């Protein structure tokens, strides 16, 4: 028990620091004393850290920090710097974060190693599923290393069909070796035996299967394939004792069809079943959007009641940007956020998310795929530099609505009129309220 | 607030 565990994320922030448990993503907000102490632990070990802050320990300031189960023994080498310079850099870092007024680094990194896909889902948010310039895993390894060192929480491997990416196995192995909490989302049709084996034995990587419904007819209409492959692979992961998740997009499923999926997830011990809002934000989707966010809540109520009334257990969730607009009873002007939560909740593109396309384009969100503005290259510039200076981030971060209703809304600071990308499409973005908003 | 936090956590893609 000499240094911070690899299963724990610690980061300096403008207000002090943040602690996140990578197993359930529960956060702990730290003051400067706690943060600087743990910063020394991170770079010099507990003995040096405790010796340095002996006065603070004596005064009882670090009782909570010392009591937390976040310590371990690592093979990572300590900083060559003097602890005083490390503390010096910590103060400079905090002051810099105050000046820029940003979170230190995205928690969520989403990489698209190849935009190629073997399918053509009618609901796919991508414009095209072709790619002949995908980079090798070695180039992506440099990206992951930056992400880890700057305090990323999780990495999501998308596309495109990532299991059709030629260098997927090496990419997955790289994630495992770096001990990065990772997910990979796949249509599961032609996943390689080598890829399944890597996932089955993985500690840090969780597979997510894209499956709309057990109904063979309807799933073929939506994805162009039967559910057979997804079903079969979900069963396999259960039998080998590997956690596996399922994500469906709420396009035109009936309640009875969703419940069929719920029952399947229960019996095959799915770790998480998520139903996503059908997002048109990119502007490339084809299938007509039948349900809104209010309808998504309606489904959440129906499913949660079914699980309860049937006395079953399932980590069920509904997800989508601005989903909170369907919960008017929970919204009021007495809502108060911490410094972190105010920048974390709402639009993740502002201060917590980064997405990297196959060509290296750094987007605050996939929504910017339909925005005609220049994008910086991750294969030629450091992620951290971009996180600070990027004009797309700067635009969405500094955007403020002038809408009368929004200005009096309790969730104003985390929403600002709705999706920034949707708003800039309109004639007067600052006065337009996004139509997704059910309030 | 626990209810509000769950909804806000889900308010994302
Ligand atoms: C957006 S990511 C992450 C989804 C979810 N947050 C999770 O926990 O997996 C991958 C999913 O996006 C889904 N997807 C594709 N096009 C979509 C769209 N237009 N709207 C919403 N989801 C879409 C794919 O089916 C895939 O399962
Ligand atoms: C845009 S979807 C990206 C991941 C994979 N192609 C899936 O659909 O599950
Ligand atoms: S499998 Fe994923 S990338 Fe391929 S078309 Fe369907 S949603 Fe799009
Ligand atoms: S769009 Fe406007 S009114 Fe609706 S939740 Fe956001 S700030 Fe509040
Ligand atoms: S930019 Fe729009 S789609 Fe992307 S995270 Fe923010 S609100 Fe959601």
């Amino acid at each position: 028990m000499r240094t911070i565990s690899e299963d724990i994320l610690f980061r300096l922030e403008k207000f002090g620091g943040i602690l996140i448990n990578k197993t359930n993503f529960e956060r702990i907000e730290l003051d400067e004393t706690e943060a600087f102490f743990l910063y020394l632990v991170q770079n010099h070990g507990i003995e040096i850290a405790t010796s340095f802050f002996k006065k603070e320990i004596e005064m009882g300031k670090l009782e909570r920090a010392l009591s937390l189960n976040i310590y371990s023994d690592n093979n990572i080498e300590d900083s060559l710097n003097n602890p005083y310079e490390t503390l010096q850099n910590a103060r400079k870092h905090v002051a810099k974060l105050k000046k820029h007024n940003i979170l230190s680094f995205p928690l969520e990194l989403v990489i698209y190693p190849s935009m190629y896909c073997d399918l053509k889902c009618g609901f796919c948010f991508l414009a095209n599923r072709e790619d002949r310039n995908a980079k090798p895993a070695k180039d992506w390894e440099r990206i992951l290393r930056q992400a880890k060192d700057n305090g990323v929480l999780s990495v999501s491997i998308l596309g495109g069909e990532p299991t059709r990416y030629f260098d997927i196995d090496n990419l997955l192995i790289a994630c495992e070796e770096l001990k990065i909490k990772t997910t990979i989302t796949t249509n599961a049709q032609l996943i390689k035996k080598s890829t399944v084996e890597i996932l089955a034995k993985s500690k840090y990587i969780t597979p997510v299967l894209s499956l709309q419904t057990l109904d063979s007819k309807l799933n073929f209409e939506l994805m162009g394939v039967r559910p057979d492959r997804q079903i079969k692979l979900a069963k396999y992961f259960n039998e080998v004792g590997k956690k596996c998740r399922i994500n469906a997009v709420y396009t035109k499923q009936s309640y009875e069809q969703i419940i069929e999926l719920v029952d399947f997830c229960i019996e095959n011990k799915i770790d998480r079943f998520s139903v996503a809002n059908y997002s048109e934000v990119t502007g490339y989707t084809k299938i007509k959007k039948k349900y809104d966010l209010a309808d998504l809540r309606r489904l959440n109520e129906y499913v949660t009641d079914y699980i309860t009334q049937r006395e079953a257990n399932l980590n069920f969730a509904t997800e989508g940007c601005h989903l909170f607009t369907a919960y008017p009873e929970l919204i009021n002007n007495s809502i108060e956020f911490s410094e972190f939560d105010e920048m974390y909740y709402g639009c993740r593109a502002k201060y917590t998310k980064m997405e990297i396309m196959s060509n290296g384009d750094i987007l605050p969100c996939i929504a910017f795929l339909g925005v005609n503005q220049t994008k910086q290259n991750a294969f030629e510039k450091d992620l951290l530099d971009v996180w600070y200076d990027d004009p797309l981030y700067g635009g969405i971060r500094s955007f403020r609505t002038k809408n009368s209703k929004c200005l009096s809304c309790g969730l104003l600071k985390i929403c600002e009129g709705g999706c920034y990308v949707n708003l800039i499409k309109e004639k007067s973005p600052e006065y337009f309220r996004d139509s997704v908003c059910q309030l | 607030s626990k209810e509000l936090e769950k909804v806000l956590e889900s308010s994302a893609m």
